């Protein structure tokens, strides 16, 4: 009975697939190479609703020229069940069937192909027809074709990482990133950019992650996911790194970049690199997140963990750490971790700062459970260096003394940062303005 | 600063008025 | 040929500036005519 | 104004029994025993034994059964003569009868089942508020969220679509107590206060524990302005206290600051509130948050002051205030700062204009945010 | 009470007498002007799925 | 020793999980790390004397002279006018002349004895000239976006 | 949309359920055991 229905389904995802392949031949037609990304935008859904069916059908009507990739292609395909009804569906009509298509609408074709393929548990198979698709792609010049390979690029990474084969296709990935950064296209820049640091991180080339973003410049006009990636990773990277603040600033905007309702594993996977993060510099991660849904049974071990932290018991940390201890090693923070167990007296420090205005540092040495109070001492001269409490120490009394609190409005910052938000919103409205079209002279 | 937002929510508006109107003109067109 | 790749890339730089420019002064008319 | 159905001392009873320290009192116990055998809840029994590992007395179960079905079939037949002939009016009594005779026996299921046929057969908007209003009762002794959300809701409907003011009022005090029970205080204090005036729902506790419950929502929810206005110069809400010296004091102890005496009532009051099964859950969170109110209200009115003066006033030793400043400083809360050397409390008030710069950059940095999103996702 | 604007300085004996503008009306029209455009960008969020 | 401690970790993350718990020769470095860190400095200033071999004597001195200049360094940007128990004792020098080399090297300006004022001032820049020239600047390029067509 | 793939979504493995899934705020300090404020007060009268 679901035959039917799954025809249907199919007939109607054919007809979807045409309106994109219309859509990419007006952009070319048009010299907007930004169409495009309208048809590249369903790509998720029509890789969920791609069928057998819909892919021999789709290719037998959009292949009648150059019928090389047909062969290519075909025999990975499975042959329609002696299908009797079929319609032989014909989108190219007499000139169009005859005149070669375009390579951009080739290149969609074999992206779809290579999904499905992917999809299903079959990845040989995939990693052939990707690297005929790149070959075609490298062969080719294009604006819109180099749109369309950005998202190649991505499915090509997909699959090799699920052959384990990552390593081979870093240098590929090197090559095509100098070719887009020579040719000036951001969208190419971004994706590979995102792709090698991916690579990087996978073996914990660190180093070489960090000199790669140093020396290069991530594209301004990249898209909100792409722009969550490379914050991600620049964040895990500092993080590694002794570069905490940078860390949480650069994951703080990951994680308001990422898309608001998908993305539900990324979003996990920055939270909990948020909290062990803010834990090392001392803070208190907000409660609201431990709550939420979709983060609700994934943080419950960084939820005890600060826990832990804040009512700093080391019988406590120990427990939890021996009992999630692998799970922190499957997420990848249990370095972090480790470092945290050692660094943890810096919170406490930080809340006897938030707290008193004077204290002795015999106080503070049993405020901290600590030994006899010159450790209390070297501890709080240590914090004072790196910046985390803004106190003054003086033992020719002995106590520590914060600093006071500067009248921040009298002070010239209020304008800097007003002058900016000034400057994005004029931005906003330029652009804003430049991006109207009045299409009727056409 | 507070009239700068006003004036980026404004022409965001025109924007969405602009590309609503352009799309129903083609739909129809077609 | 020969310095063939070098004319090909110079051409498609003053073709993508010049098809930008185009659009901005197809709104720009479109707003001069109202 | 409505029937005690279900019975929520029944379910106050059964919550300081499931207390670990009141599970062995006696005379709890024997006054639950009596009222489930007056009332003959089969159902509430055995799950009430099952709960407390509690040994089945047999030898009246057995009766109470042979009664609990003796008058189901009651209900039943006349239920079968009513459809027989009558049409509606009777029909309708009958299945209210039948569902409230299940519910005072305590079958949840069953009784929710009926309720639900009798309001669908129901055309008057009283009597399916009435039906909705069992139901909201029902979950209450329950704490079925879920149910008592939905019945909300529906009597909201009803009463927008039109109503009896009376009615209204009754959905106001059970508005209220459903959110003392989900810790919203500040509209329990609202609600309460705009019904100390207009109280009729008898069926759900007694009128000096309403008043009760009304003062203790309100000094946690109202600023000394409106505490000043309604509460403490409410002159139904001191008519009733004139009867209860020791909320009274809990009060005035708080408004004239008194704090020692605060302290003492905040002590007692704790006691209650763990006790009573409503407030239970957040027995803790009033007591902090009325320790905070009072520290705040001591510091709003001193630049400098001195933790032994803060002592002397709350009657307390040095240490324990300066644990619980310390405590809440960190949090957030107080405004102050704590210097030990020389045993000053120096206070730290924000400046508005500093204050209100903060928040233009926080908000500002969130609808820019929005508006970039926008923009983005306009062309992609 | 508010009765006059003053504070308290214990232990030095000392009573403080200021006059304070505390509210700009500047400030909080800005906030409330904030909170309602925002409001209007998720209006507008929501006109925009007619885009897609 | 070098107080490179980001290459440190990131090269620690390079190698496997338990070996970083478990060998006896890279414990010695982690642990090092870990006191550093927690600031305890007297714990490693009597760790020295354990080796798990003796190559790591080298850089242990290294380690103890670079420990000795971050102690100095947390103690001046820290701290107001010296004290700390005098000087020596809390940079562990045997001798109490054995610092005075050091205190030349550095800017400490030797007031009374194990007496030096580290500055904390840094000036205190409390100089103010208004800034016209940039916020004209500024405000015409706003009325420039303004005004200009788009 | 843009899905990402790449960061797999946490195993439902174990799935328990909600221990209590209480609404009402949260909030840090629940989580700190004190010893009953009337106990405490009593205590403090007593060492006065």
């Amino acid at each position: 009975a679901a035959e039917h229905s799954q025809r249907e389904l199919d007939t109607v995802t054919l007809e979807d697939i045409k309106e994109h392949v219309k859509q990419l031949e007006k952009a070319v037609s048009g010299k907007e190479p930004r169409f495009v990304l309208r048809a590249l935008r369903m790509l998720p859904s029509t890789s969920r609703r791609l069928n057998h069916y819909v892919l021999y059908k789709a290719v037998q009507g959009f292949f009648t020229s150059n019928n090389a990739t047909r062969d290519f292609l075909l025999p990975f395909l499975e042959e329609p069940m002696d299908t009797e009804a079929d319609l032989q569906f014909r989108p190219r009509t007499g000139k169009a069937a005859s005149t070669p298509l375009l390579p951009e609408v080739e290149a969609y074709l074999q992206l779809l192909v290579v999904i499905f393929m992917m999809n299903s548990k079959r990845y040989k198979e995939a990693q052939k027809i990707s690297d005929d698709l790149m070959q075609k792609i490298s062969t080719q010049n294009r604006r819109a074709l180099d749109l369309v390979a950005a998202k190649c690029y991505y499915y090509h990474a997909r699959v090799y990482e699920f052959l384990d084969k990552l390593d081979v296709v870093r240098s590929f990935l090197h090559a095509r990133l100098r070719t887009a950064t020579l040719r000036h296209d951001a969208d190419g820049q971004a994706t590979l950019l995102n792709l090698l640091l991916r690579n990087y991180l996978h073996y914990s080339l660190y180093d070489q992650a960090e000199k790669l973003v140093s020396k290069s410049v991530f594209p301004e006009q990249a898209n909100n996911n792409e722009w969550a990636r490379y914050l991600y990773y620049t964040g895990r990277i500092k993080a590694i790194q002794l570069e905490y603040s940078e860390a949480r600033r650069t994951m703080t905007n990951a994680l308001r970049k990422a898309p608001q309702h998908t993305a539900v594993g990324f979003k996990q996977t920055v939270h909990k690199l948020l909290i062990v993060v803010e834990l090392l510099l001392g803070e208190i991660p907000d409660r609201l997140q431990f709550r939420q849904p979709s983060l609700k049974r994934s943080l419950m071990p960084y939820f005890l963990l600060t826990q832990a932290v804040r009512t700093g018991n080391l019988a406590k940390f120990n427990q939890v750490l021996d009992q999630f201890g692998e799970k922190f090693q499957a997420d990848g923070t249990y370095t972090l971790i480790i470092r945290l167990r050692h660094n943890v007296i810096k919170t406490g420090v930080r809340m006897i700062s938030l707290s008193y205005s004077r204290i002795s540092l015999a106080d503070i040495a049993q405020k901290l459970q600590l030994d006899s109070p010159e450790d209390a001492e070297f501890i709080v001269a240590k914090a004072i260096r790196d910046g985390v409490i803004e106190a003054s120490i003086n033992h020719e009394k002995g106590y520590v003394q914060s600093k006071e609190m500067i009248d921040i409005y009298s002070t010239r910052e209020p304008q800097l940062a007003f002058h900016q938000r000034i400057s994005f919103c004029l931005d906003i409205h330029n652009m804003s303005v430049k991006a109207m079209r009045f299409p009727p002279k056409s | 600063y507070l009239a700068s937002l006003i004036r980026s929510v404004v022409a965001l508006h025109n924007l969405i008025n602009n590309k609503i109107a352009n799309r129903d003109a083609e739909k129809k067109e077609g | 040929s020969g310095l063939r790749q070098y004319y090909l890339s110079k051409i498609e730089e003053l073709q993508l500036i010049v098809n930008d420019k185009s659009q901005n002064l197809r709104r720009l008319q479109a707003q001069r005519n109202e | 104004g409505l029937p005690k159905n279900p019975d929520l001392r029944i379910a106050q009873l059964r919550f300081l029994l499931s207390l670990p320290e009141h599970r062995g009192d006696a005379a709890v116990r024997d006054e639950l025993m009596a009222a489930v055998r007056d009332n003959n809840m089969a159902p509430y029994y055995e799950a009430l034994c099952k709960s407390l590992d509690w040994q089945i007395d047999v030898d009246l179960l057995n009766k109470m059964k042979k009664a609990n079905e003796d008058e189901l079939k009651r209900l039943d037949e006349e239920l079968e003569d009513a459809e027989k002939n009558l049409g509606e009016s009777e029909i309708r009594d009958a299945m209210m009868a039948k569902a409230e005779y299940l519910c005072r026996i305590g079958d949840k299921e069953g009784a929710l089942t009926a309720f639900r046929k009798t309001y669908d057969k129901t055309v008057a908007l009283g009597h399916r508020l009435d039906i909705v209003f069992y139901l909201l009762r029902i979950g209450l002794f329950y704490m079925d969220n879920d149910l008592i959300t939905r019945n909300t809701e529906k009597a909201k409907s009803l009463i927008e679509e039109g109503g009896d003011w009376d009615r209204r009022n009754r959905l106001k005090v059970y508005q209220g107590l459903y959110c003392v029970a989900i810790r919203d205080f500040k509209q329990a204090a609202e609600l309460f206060l705009d019904t100390v005036s207009t109280f009729t729902s008898y069926e759900l506790m007694d009128y000096k524990t309403f008043v009760t419950y009304t003062v203790y929502v309100s000094m946690i929810a109202l600023e000394r302005p409106d505490l000043r206005e309604k509460v403490i110069k409410g002159a139904e809400i001191l008519e009733v206290l004139h009867s209860l010296p020791a909320v009274r004091q809990y009060l005035f102890s708080l408004y004239e600051c008194r704090y020692s005496v605060f302290f003492q009532s905040l002590a007692v009051v704790e006691q209650e509130m763990k006790k009573d099964w409503l407030f239970a859950p957040h027995y803790r969170y009033y007591v902090r948050e009325m320790r905070i109110h009072a520290y705040s209200q001591l510091l709003e009115s001193y630049r400098s002051l001195t933790l032994g003066y803060m002592a002397e006033a709350f009657g307390v030793g040095v240490e324990f205030i300066d644990q619980e400043l310390s405590r809440f400083i960190a949090a957030g809360r107080l405004h102050c700062k704590i210097d030990k050397v020389n045993e000053i409390v120096e206070t730290n008030r924000p400046d508005s204009k500093n204050w209100q710069y903060q928040e233009t950059i926080k908000k500002g940095d969130l609808l820019l945010n929005r508006v970039q999103k926008l923009s983005r996702v306009i062309n992609m | 009470d508010k009765k006059f604007h003053g504070i308290l300085d214990q232990g030095e004996g000392v009573l403080i007498i200021f006059d304070e503008p505390p509210v700009d009306k500047t400030y909080e029209a800005a906030l409330e002007t904030i909170q309602n455009m925002s409001k209007v960008v998720d209006s507008l969020y929501n006109k925009a799925k007619k885009l897609t | 020793s070098q107080n490179r401690v980001a290459e440190f970790h990131t090269e620690l993350e390079r190698l496997p999980a338990k070996d970083i718990q478990t060998n006896v020769y890279i414990k010695h470095p982690v642990s090092l790390e870990q006191y550093l860190m927690e600031g305890s400095y007297n714990k490693v200033f009597l760790a020295k004397g354990n080796i798990p071999a003796e190559s790591y004597t080298f850089f242990i001195d290294i380690l103890l002279d670079t420990i000795r200049d971050e102690i100095a360094g947390c103690i001046e940007k820290a701290y107001e006018k010296i004290l700390f128990t005098e000087a020596t004792r809390i940079l562990f020098f045997n001798t109490p002349k054995k610092m005075t080399d050091y205190a030349k090297k550095r800017g400490w300006v030797l007031g009374p004895n194990n007496y030096y004022s580290f500055a904390s001032q840094q000036q205190k820049p409390e100089d103010t000239t208004i800034p016209s020239t940039e916020l004209a600047k500024q405000v015409i390029e706003y009325a420039r976006q303004l005004e200009m067509i788009v | 949309d843009d899905e990402f793939e790449e960061f797999p979504a946490e195993d439902w493995a174990g799935l328990d359920e909600d221990e209590d899934a209480h609404v009402w705020e949260d909030n840090w300090d629940d989580d700190n055991v004190e010893d009953d404020f009337s106990n405490q007060l009593r205590a403090e009268l007593e060492k006065h």
